[PDB]
RNA sequence: UGAGCGUUUGAUGUUCUAACGUUGACCCGUAAUCCGGGUUGCGGACAGUGUCUGGUGGGUAGUUUGACUGGGGCGGUCU
RNA sequence: GUUUAUUAAAAACACAGCACUGUGCAAACACGAAAGUGGACGUAUACGGUGUGACGCCUGCCCGGUGCCGGAAGGUUAAUU
RNA sequence: AGGACCGAACCGACUAAUGUUGAAAAAUUAGCGGAUGACUUGUGGCUGGGGGUGAAAGGCCAAUCAAACCGGGAGAUAGCU
């Protein structure tokens, strides 16, 4: 059947991408937590 | 609160009076016009510095109001035309603006706030009496005729 | 915001205490009103959002000294 | 005009349509048209703030002259037109200087008729005059509430107010609600009653007609659970509560007006 | 129209404008159905808001709703 | 027509129709500390809430209780003083 | 003309059998309902958790819903095992 993950790259970047993270204070804290953890991939952006 | 009257204000006092007044009356009327000053000691001495010559400006303002009132009573008759139908019932009205513009057209200028129309806003044609005041103590009358357009 | 422009009164926080002493969080807001003040010096009306206490100190100190205090604090109007 | 459809299908059995053959079958006047999009009953927070609104046919907005402020210039009614934004029909009129406008169409107005606005226009239907110049007892519509603000009262199809008194600067109006309200005499009104008075007599006939009109279904609160509505719950059909809105205010008689600022203008409330 | 002592404080009812309101009209910033300023009309010390206060208030929240018992409930009992 | 995605599709929900009630427009009402927005660029032949549920014939008696509406002369009654 | 009839695509899911460490964490096969509409579908967008949305089943809200998920208070507390 229709499973839950229906991929669209444009929706992925508009939902979880880098500029969507920088557009808010909470996404900037998300980026700060991932940088402090030392994530090799900060966002879903390629 | 305590204020000093710079002019005769109705039933409060003359030029210079240590008068106790309501705070809204001081804040919204008496101080934003040239009628009263708050009674701090600097303002009391600042008033008392020129209180002897403060009567001269009030006297020349009263004399100018008397001269304007004589002018108005020398004029005594103003004519305005408006669109009226059968009989005299004006379709519109001849109001303050129209009356003030009519006296500026007829003679020397008068302002918008000087007219004291007792009956209404002149909805009917004919002969009407329009009162004028330039000071609180002076009063003048104008015969006003409204005719068809 | 709900800030008096003269005294700087802000909404503060306290407790609504019941008869059984149950405390719930509440705010104490200032008695704020927008008001036009006539300045005799510059022939103008300045609109200030003032508390009633701020209007009392405006009547006590004059509008010029108060406006100088706002200008020193950098408060615009 | 009032036409009962023959029962060739169960959704068509009860349909009562109104037909107006004088309405313009062609396209509306394009310079007076404007896009208006649907809201779904949703505000700028995206929340449903008015239930049972959504879908329906997309509609263009017709800019209707509610002010009627072109004084002293006569207009001839070019055509009568359907307006999907309102229960009334509109009239495309053409003035003498050549500008076209849309007005609300009164009952006694047809194409080729002449209308005028202003303080010196004749007392015939379609003419808009300040209510100082309208005689007392007349039947008017498109009534201004403030002078110059344009028509607010009696704009729905078949509606009218009565100028029942004139005293000083205010006239007294009997509205379609049955209440008497003071409106100042410089306010303008259009003589006659609004047309299309058979609009009440239409029967939609089926659920689909209301869905075309953009009304979503209303669920009774007694059919819900107690978490969704105060009326919810019960094994079988149970009520046992005083009837309320979904937010708990009584909905069977409890008055909700609280204005105090406009209370001086109501001389008598409705009955 | 009441109270002390013409005066001063109220209670009401009108009238006014000057606070305040305007989701009236017009002008300007300005290419702008936001906003602000100005002019003008309407309303007007009312409405509205702050603090205090009486009512209302499962709309919402935190909770309580005993034990014994030839299982529990119901009944009975509790010194 | 709709519904318990994944044990229930129905007599349940909805429905056109009906009735009650609210609402004069800065409407009631709703989201929102607020600004505002939806209602609606609609104006009582309109909009919301409630119940009933095409249509046909109909819908009787009770206002004691609980609610709602109106009255306010008395009794009682808060801050204030 | 029609929320009109029969019937494919398309949408759905009434019955039965199989499958139940499945081919599949809900399907297959044989029949079944709607099939110009209150239809269906693509691509975008909006509504956020005592909140949304709900033709109302406490349905759905990422295989999780009488209060999602993730992190934190946190080694909550546990007269219990
Ligand atoms: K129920
Ligand atoms: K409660
Ligand atoms: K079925
Ligand atoms: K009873
Ligand atoms: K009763
Ligand atoms: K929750
Ligand atoms: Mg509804
Ligand atoms: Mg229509
Ligand atoms: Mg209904
Ligand atoms: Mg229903
Ligand atoms: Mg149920
Ligand atoms: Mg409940
Ligand atoms: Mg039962
Ligand atoms: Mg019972
Ligand atoms: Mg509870
Ligand atoms: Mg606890
Ligand atoms: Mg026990
Ligand atoms: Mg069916
Ligand atoms: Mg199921
Ligand atoms: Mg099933
Ligand atoms: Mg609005
Ligand atoms: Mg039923
Ligand atoms: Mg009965
Ligand atoms: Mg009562
Ligand atoms: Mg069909
Ligand atoms: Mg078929
Ligand atoms: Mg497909
Ligand atoms: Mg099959
Ligand atoms: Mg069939
Ligand atoms: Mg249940
Ligand atoms: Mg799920
Ligand atoms: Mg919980
Ligand atoms: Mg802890
Ligand atoms: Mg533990």
């Amino acid at each position: 059947m229709k499973r839950t993950f229906q991929p669209s790259v444009l929706k992925r970047n508009r939902s979880h991408g880098f500029r969507a993270r920088m557009a808010t204070k909470n996404g900037r804290q998300v980026l700060a937590r991932r940088r402090a953890k030392g994530r090799a991939r900060l966002t879903v952006s390629k | 609160m305590q204020v000093i009257l710079l002019d005769k204000v109705a039933n409060l006092g003359s030029l210079g009076d240590q008068v106790n007044v309501k705070a809204g009356y001081a804040r919204n009327f008496l101080v934003p016009q040239g009628k009263a000053v708050p009674a701090t000691k600097k303002n009391i001495e600042f008033f008392e510095a020129r209180r002897a010559e403060l009567e001269a400006k009030l006297a020349e303002v009263l004399a100018a109001a008397n001269a304007r009132a004589e002018k108005i009573n020398a004029l005594e008759t103003v004519t305005i035309a408006s669109k009226a139908g059968d009989e005299g019932k004006l379709f519109g009205s001849i109001g303050t603006r129209d009356i003030a513009d009519a006296v500026t057209a007829a003679g020397v200028e008068v302002a918008k706030s000087e007219v004291r129309l007792p009956n209404g806003v002149l909805r009917t044609t004919g002969e009407h009496e329009v009162s004028f005041q330039v000071h609180s103590e002076v009063f003048a009358k104008v015969i006003v005729n409204v005719v068809a357009e | 915001s709900r800030v008096c422009q003269v005294t700087g009164k802000r909404p503060v926080t306290g407790n609504n205490r019941s008869h059984a002493l149950n405390a719930t969080k509440r705010r104490f807001l200032p008695n704020l009103h927008s008001h036009r003040f006539w300045v005799e010096s510059e022939k103008r009306f300045v609109t200030l959002r003032v508390s009633a206490k701020g209007m009392r100190v405006i009547d006590k100190k004059g509008i010029d000294t108060v406006l100088a205090e706002l200008r020193a604090r950098g408060e615009k109007y | 005009a009032v036409v009962k459809c023959k029962p060739t299908s169960p959704g068509r059995r009860h349909v009562v349509k109104v037909v107006n053959p004088e309405l313009h079958k062609g396209k509306p006047f394009a310079p007076l048209l404007e896009k208006n999009s649907k809201s779904g009953g949703r505000n700028n927070n995206g929340r449903i703030t008015t239930r049972h609104i959504g879908g329906g046919h997309k509609q263009a907005y017709r800019i209707v002259d509610f002010k009627r402020n072109k004084d002293g210039i006569p207009a001839v009614v070019e055509r009568l037109e359907y307006d999907p934004n309102r229960s009334a029909n509109i009239a495309l009129v053409l003035y003498k200087d050549g500008e076209r406008r849309y007005i609300l169409a009164p009952k006694g107005l047809k194409a080729g008729d002449q209308i005028q606005s202003g303080v010196d226009a004749a007392i015939k239907p379609g003419n808009t005059l300040p209510m100082r110049n309208i005689p007392v007892g007349s039947t008017v519509h498109n009534v201004e509430m403030k002078p110059g603000k344009g028509g607010q009262l009696a704009r729905s199809a078949g509606t009218y107010v009565q100028i029942v008194a004139r005293d000083g600067a205010y006239v007294t109006l009997r509205l379609r609600s049955g209440e008497m309200r003071k409106v100042e005499a410089d306010c303008r009104a259009t003589l006659g009653e609004v047309g299309n008075a058979e609009h009440m007599l239409r029967v939609l006939g089926k659920a689909g007609a209301a869905r075309w009109r953009g009304v979503r279904p209303t669920v009774r609160g007694t059919a819900m659970n107690p978490v969704d509505h105060p009326h919810g719950g019960g094994e079988g059909r149970n009520f046992g509560k005083h009837p309320v809105t979904p937010w708990g205010v009584q909905t069977k008689g409890k008055k909700t007006r609280s204005n105090k600022r406009t209370d001086k203008f109501i001389v008598r409330r409705r009955s």
